[PDB]
């Protein structure tokens, strides 16, 4: 049967270099015939939006819809819900105002995105912080529907690991009234940590930036981290936004809008033919707009034990029980001086790649930059340098995470190893008391060749 | 001429839409109008949400209004509740609800600009704190089910009672929809405490008494305090006589909701269009992405509303939008009957000349709430000690 | 003894039981599944 | 720390209020003149 899957593009961009995908005609080994119908709307208002969802479901008998925009309102997307509450459509986010996610939803709506909940962002954002040793740090939550499970995942994270992090104080900032009786800022001046979490919107994070940008907020040691509903489009860069702004997203620099839509057409047809192949008993397509309580009894909630453990290409590209995705392939995007978001990690699942960029985070902005780097050698009493765990990967409280720079002699040729480990004693002691009382930073790393200096031949 | 202002409402019938429509025209009379013209503008209560969606942005949002009326689905059974009737105004920054007894719009994230001027199901519960104090209670039990109404009166409840004074002790909780609840029967029996608070609805409340009723709980010592949805519909004749219930002062046909309605949003619109600015809302939702500039500041205005000497009584909004001094009347099942026995201005309790009756067949509640023996000592094991 | 003696000194019935495995508070830091809590130890005195 | 202020220009670009912000002793001296007093007192009755 040729099911119908519509896209609906929001935009000033052209659909037509879009609507043109080369995927279909030979990639239809599945019994099920899938056909796109991709539409286009240059409004961003609910009418046009339920008009075209009603007026497109009783013209064409679509299954799966497949929304797509560019704007940064989350309003809309709850708008997207409201149709489920209407259509019980499985509804998946792409790109846009659809990107974001929303805690806490209906147990009978089918809203999916492609963007990963904040349980899996935020354990990436505590990898990041975890990894450049960033322990004193600030949170800062505004109303937005899913706060409480965001504390209480930082909290009852931070509280299961054996590194000594700081929490300092998760405070609250209001948007419905503007700062006009000096309160945000009082509320902002208490907070002193390198490295802050912002949790908002992006209409809210401008006037916050805003007012952070007039009171001494942007610089060195005040790192605002937001996830990937804060931005959204990467094309729209304002001005108030400082340098400096550790952002995370999936993929889209490796796939574009044509692989996330042929990727949503995979999903929704393979979950839609697993029934067939399985069950081998559908029921009928969907009904037209206000015909709900004659079609409410054909739905079936099974397609939701389909929605979750999804593969394809043999990746695992699945999602969990919450409505995201479980094992997303994240990349972790830094702004820089020109105003472009430029890729400078790789998140796999797990593992964490730094290739694109260097070890040191900052460049050259006002304040000092550089640091110090300083080597030592495995002296007893005073320098003890022992392994680091492999069911952790990071030292703790005053261990040093000491670099080491070997290179594997194979045969006739060498390679460039960096193997790390966690360096502890008398000289770190006395290196970190006088280094906290004069307060720079340094670095520490051993040595794999030469030890001691002596005399060869005459140098 | 005065600028023609438009006030959105939504009712049910044709006649509140005639109490409203007078209502609108003894606005422009009783009220000084020099430069405004109020607007009488009200829809129906639609089978679909879409059909109604397309009538407010068809009939509400194309007039250009700024206040927002709502009441409740004229339906006997429950199944697409209005609330996501209140976000289309999300979209565009303020609703008032009439009957809307659902503590759901209590919070503030998913409802931003909403007020209501009706006690829901939480208020209701200030009342039984009084009744702590009227016969000095500290252990009690609060049986709710499973979904967001048990959780807002769990944290209310817990919110009242955050000094040194009493606290709660087991709170039960189970699924809407499960007959087979002789465990909750078995735990609450074995538990010191016996007032027994119930808050649910009414196939769990006859499921309470029937499993209640078949294990020989209705004696002396068992109190039964419930709300409004245990004492009426088919929870009425499994109900034991003499159980406390609550009403709600003119529960049906409420024109002096609509009439003080109007009266609240037209001193606002009379007493807001004497500063500056003042925004207009859009001309219906065709392409109308901006949000509107006078959202917070209008519930702002609506929140600061007094009426000492209204229909009512005393219009007094609190600091997250409800109804203060709710008006209720404490009610007792006397022979099959229900019998007048107490009454609530908002204050305090006011009692009649009719004597309250327990269900145990006791007449005076006695000073102790219950004691006896019987305590249990645990212990570890130890060789040295144990 | 001790249970004995609190118990001829005050005019009241006891009944003691054996406790058995599970003494140090119930620290909640296993991974169980990605989902929420609620202490139900600590303490150690309200179970039922 | 022994701060100063200058009023020869309005609190206009946001550096009084974050000069006077670090204050957090239980009792604070004040050296001036009446006319800049009541600047002082004016600006630090806004901000607390
Ligand atoms: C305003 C809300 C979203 N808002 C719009 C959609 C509405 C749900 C709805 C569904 C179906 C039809 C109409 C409306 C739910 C509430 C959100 O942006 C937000 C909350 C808190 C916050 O600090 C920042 C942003």
């Amino acid at each position: 049967p040729n099911m119908d899957i519509a896209v609906i593009l929001v935009g000033t961009t052209e659909e037509v270099a879009i609507k043109d995908v080369h995927e279909k005609d030979d990639f239809h080994h599945l019994p099920v015939t899938p056909r796109v119908e991709l539409v286009t709307m240059q409004e961003s208002d609910p009418k046009s939006i339920i008009t075209r969802i009603c007026d497109l479901m009783s013209d064409k008998k679509v299954q799966g819809v497949v929304f797509g925009d560019d704007t940064d309102q989350e309003a809309i997307a709850q708008i997207l819900d409201f149709i489920s509450v209407q259509t019980l459509t499985p509804i998946l986010g792409i790109h846009g105002g659809s990107s974001m996610i929303m805690a806490d939803k209906e147990e009978a709506s089918m809203f999916f995105q492609f963007g990963p909940s904040i349980e899996q962002q935020a354990s990436v954002m505590l990898n990041i912080m975890e990894e450049y040793d960033w322990y004193i740090f600030s949170i800062v939550t505004t109303y937005f529907p899913g706060y409480q499970d965001f504390e209480n995942k930082v909290r009852s994270t931070i509280e299961n690991s054996f590194v000594g992090w700081e929490l300092e104080e998760v405070i609250h900032l209001d948007m419905s009234l503007d700062d006009i009786d000096s309160k945000i800022q009082n509320q902002l001046k208490k907070l002193q940590s390198p490295v802050i979490l912002l949790y908002c919107t992006k209409e809210e994070a401008t006037y916050i930036f805003e007012v952070a940008h007039s009171v001494g907020l942007t610089g060195y040691g005040f790192t605002w981290i937001v996830p990937s509903l804060v931005a959204g489009d990467t094309d729209t860069v304002p001005d108030e936004f400082p340098t400096g702004l550790i952002s995370v997203s999936y993929d889209e620099w490796d796939y574009d809008l044509p692989a996330r839509v042929r990727d949503g057409i995979a999903i929704i047809t393979t979950a839609a033919s697993t029934m067939l192949s399985e069950h081998n008993s559908i029921p009928q397509s969907k009904s037209s707009c206000n015909n709900i309580q004659e079609s409410r009894v054909y739905e079936a909630h099974m397609l939701k034990r389909y929605l979750i453990n999804v593969t394809f290409e043999g990746r695992d590209l699945s999602f969990s029980e919450d409505g995201y995705q479980m094992h997303p392939k994240l990349v972790i995007i830094l702004l820089n001086q020109e105003r472009k978001w430029e890729r400078v990690g790789k998140y796999k699942d797990r593992s964490l790649k730094m290739w694109p960029v260097f070890d040191l985070y900052p460049n050259s902005e006002e304040h000092k930059d550089e640091h110090l780097s300083i080597v030592t050698l495995e002296e007893a009493p005073f320098v003890i340098v022992e392994d680091v765990d492999p069911l952790s990967g990071t030292c703790m409280r005053n261990t040093v995470p000491c670099r080491k720079q070997i290179r594997p002699e194979n045969r006739t040729e060498e390679g460039g190893n960096y193997i790390k480990r966690c360096c502890k004693g008398f000289c770190i002691d006395i290196l970190k008391k006088i280094a906290k009382t004069v307060k720079f930073t340094y670095d520490l790393y051993l040595v794999t060749n030469g030890k001691h200096g002596k005399k060869i031949n005459g140098v | 001429d005065p600028k023609i202002v438009n006030i959105g409402a939504v009712l049910s019938t044709k006649k509140h839409e005639q109490i409203f429509r007078e209502a609108v025209n003894q606005a422009n009379f009783f009220h000084f109008t020099r430069k405004i013209q109020l607007n009488a503008t009200s829809v129906t209560h639609r089978p679909n949400a879409i059909q109604m969606a397309l009538s407010v942005c068809e009939d509400l949002i194309s007039s250009q209004v700024y206040a927002i009326l709502v009441s409740h689905p004229p339906a006997p059974t429950d199944h697409l509740t209005p609330t996501p009737i209140s976000y289309t105004a999300g979209f565009y920054r303020p609703v008032i609800g009439l009957t809307t007894r659902m503590s759901i719009y209590s919070d503030k994230s998913i409802h931003l600009s909403f007020l209501r001027t009706v006690p829901p199901y939480s208020h209701q519960a200030l009342v039984w704190f009084e009744m702590m104090r009227l016969f000095n209670w500290n252990h009690v039990i609060l049986i709710v089910s499973d979904d967001h109404e048990g959780r807002a009166a769990q944290k209310k409840l817990e919110t009242l009672l955050e000094e040194k004074e009493s606290k709660a002790d087991k709170v039960l909780q189970f699924e809407p929809g499960t007959k087979n609840l002789t465990a909750l029967l078995l735990e609450a029996k074995e538990l010191e405490a016996r007032v027994i608070i119930l808050s649910a609805s009414e196939d769990d409340a006859t499921a309470v008494y029937k499993s209640a009723a078949m294990l020989d709980m209705t004696g002396a010592g068992y109190v039964w305090l419930v709300g409004e949805r245990e004492i009426s519909g088919s929870a009425l004749r499994y109900a034991p006589d003499g159980i406390i219930g609550l009403q709600l002062i003119n529960g049906k046909n409420e024109s002096a909701h609509i009439s003080d309605a109007v009266a609240v949003v037209a001193q606002a619109i009379h007493e807001l269009f004497e500063m500056e600015q003042i925004t207009d809302p859009p001309r219906g939702c065709v392409g109308n992405t901006n949000i509107w500039k006078t959202g917070p500041l209008f519930k702002r205005v609506l929140m600061s509303s007094k009426y000492p000497d209204g229909v009512t009584g005393r219009i007094e909004f609190n600091e997250d939008g409800d109804r203060k001094f709710a008006q209720y009347s404490i009610m007792n099942l006397q022979n099959r009957k229900l019998v007048q026995v107490g009454i609530f201005d908002g204050s305090y309790i006011i009692q009649n000349d009719r004597k309250i009756i327990w269900p145990g067949g006791e007449t005076e509640r006695p000073q102790g709430y219950q004691m006896s023996t019987r305590l249990k000592i645990v212990t570890i094991h130890q060789e040295p000690f144990v | 003894d001790l249970l004995i003696k609190l118990a001829r000194e005050m005019d009241f019935t006891y009944e003691v039981h054996l406790v058995a495995d599970g003494k140090f508070g119930t620290q909640e830091r296993v991974n169980n599944s990605n989902a929420a809590a609620w202490n139900g130890m600590m303490g150690e005195l309200l179970s039922g």
